[PDB]
């Protein structure tokens, strides 16, 4: 069978605090 | 042998990449309710593993003992 | 380089190398395409007892995104909180003042950018 991965599979990239902000990443993402 | 560790309804959702010899694991849970299809939503994965062990890994199966999803990054 | 030891691009790290002739094996050089970095593979050529041979050990860094094991002899001393001061944390080093903070961290970080 064959499913959709909708809103799926989002890690966090790195070990570094941030918040209230809008972050661009280029990584290995689903 | 090369290296060893030992250490001491539901949805698990992992992500495996390889890089540098480093594979990397990372993990989350989820409770749910329907075992037959993937539900729609949002959910972020923590850091658990980097193991430093220096293969290609081309190919994997999942060792069984009720349904799994493989999709590719 | 290519079939037996690569070394990524963005290396950081030191190479350490010596000589060891008054103490006295197997390559590969066939192999289907070139190594990624940091990777083995265990077409088989014997080195020679071609120039005297050499041991090889290779230092790299993992930089600090995991708490702090492996590091120099420095004293640790009392913080100063609310005072301008030169500080030195993990290696990070500053000039501030240094207050307690409001903010939670989840336990694989260390630092907040
Ligand atoms: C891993 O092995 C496969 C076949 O065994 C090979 O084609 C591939 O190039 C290898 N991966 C490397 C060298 O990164």
């Amino acid at each position: 069978t064959q499913h959709t991965s909708s809103m799926r599979g989002v890690y966090y990239p790195d070990e570094i605090f941030r918040s209230d902000t809008l972050y661009l990443t280029q990584d290995l993402f689903l | 042998c090369t290296f060893e560790y030992i250490s001491d309804k539901h949805l698990r959702e992992f992500v495996f990449k390889n890089k540098d010899g480093f594979l990397y694991v990372y993990k989350g849970y989820q409770p749910i309710d329907v075992v037959r299809d993937l539900p729609s939503g949002f959910n972020t994965l923590k850091p658990i593993f980097k193991l430093p062990l220096g293969i290609n890994i081309t190919n994997f199966r999942a060792i069984l003992t009720a349904a799994y999803f493989v999709g590719y990054l | 380089a290519d079939y037996n030891y690569k070394l990524p691009d963005d290396f950081m790290g030191c190479v350490l190398a010596w000589n060891t002739r008054n103490i006295d094996y197997k390559y590969r050089y066939l192999r289907h395409g070139k190594l990624r970095p940091f990777e083995r593979d265990i077409p088989l050529n014997d080195y020679g007892f071609g120039y005297q041979p050499y041991r090889v050990v290779v230092l790299s860094f993992e930089l600090l995104n995991a708490p702090a094991t492996v590091c120099g002899p420095k004293l640790s001393t009392d913080l100063i909180k609310n005072q301008c001061v030169n500080f030195n944390f993990n290696g990070l080093t500053g000039t501030g003042v240094l207050t307690p903070s409001s903010k939670r961290f989840q336990p694989f970080q260390q630092f907040g950018r």
